[PDB]
């Protein structure tokens, strides 16, 4: 990590991380110190919410590049100004940095008999994510350990699909460990892609479809 | 030893007796013995 940047880590968000990064940090650090908490309070405030859907932000680092301050600060730099200003700036930055949506994914632990494997493979394909991280023969028993991953939005009913398609044989557990949000396929901000109502979204964009339905709920 | 007596209520067998009986009855009785096969075929699910 850059030695200045590492020394300039201000704090983490309600999540990611804030760094100070400009010549004015050297020019007026005392002045700037007076405004840290106002910034600090705001950032948790701003990152806890979001510019697309009022949802929290992941995997993002911010660096203060410039900060102009009112001549003779006659109690001018008030929290009423800077907190929202800072919030706005964050939002703009995210947008111009090319935003994306992230989707949570489960770890799919499936236990089956060997000849029921092909079934399982097809199920994964059908659901959407269709990802199996590993297959391990369970030494000592007529069983396989199947580890996969599955998009939570495509998880509804998944377990019963398994149970029914395998005729009662084998079983599934979904556990959230690692808490990793994978990039949602489509570009975060393109108008064109979506197709009419009641149709599962085409693969190219699941990011654009995701925002609008959430956008409407927000207002 | 085998029976209640004359009346014929109540019965009990030896192991080999049971095993012969079981083996002979196999063609007529075949089921997926595990509770698991009837995931959505039990009474409760029908009621629902």
């Amino acid at each position: 990590w850059d030695s200045l940047a590492s020394r300039n880590v201000w704090s983490f968000y309600n999540g990611n991380v804030l760094i100070n990064d400009t010549l004015p940090d050297e020019i007026s650090p005392e002045l700037l110190s007076k405004y840290k908490e106002q910034i600090i309070q705001g950032f948790y405030w701003a990152v806890k919410e979001g510019p697309l859907a009022e949802e929290p932000i992941y995997g993002v680092q911010y660096k203060l590049l410039s900060i102009s301050v009112p001549s003779d600060v006659n109690i001018d730099v008030m929290k009423s100004q800077i907190i929202p200003l800072m919030k706005k700036a964050c939002y703009v930055g995210l947008l111009t940095a090319i935003p994306i949506l992230l989707e949570p994914i489960y770890e799919v632990d499936i236990t089956v008999h060997a000849p029921l494997l092909p079934i399982v493979e097809e199920l994964m394909k059908k659901r959407r994510g269709s990802r199996i991280y590993k297959t391990i023969k369970v030494a000592g028993t007529p069983l396989l350990e199947v580890r996969g991953q599955v998009p939570v939005i495509e998880s509804a009913g998944f377990e019963t699909d398994l149970r029914l398609s395998t005729n009662g044989l084998g079983m599934c557990q979904l556990y959230f460990w690692h808490k990793i949000w994978r990039k949602v396929p489509g570009d975060v901000l393109d108008k064109d892609a979506f197709i009419p109502k009641l149709k599962p979204a085409p693969i190219n964009s699941l990011s654009r479809d995701f925002v609008m339905k959430t956008r409407r709920r927000k207002g | 030893k085998k029976v209640n007596g004359t009346s014929y209520k109540k019965w009990s067998f030896d192991l080999p007796e049971m095993s012969n009986l079981y083996r002979l009855s196999t063609p007529l009785r075949d089921e997926v013995t595990d509770k698991n096969y009837y995931y959505l075929f039990d009474k409760k699910s029908f009621f629902n």
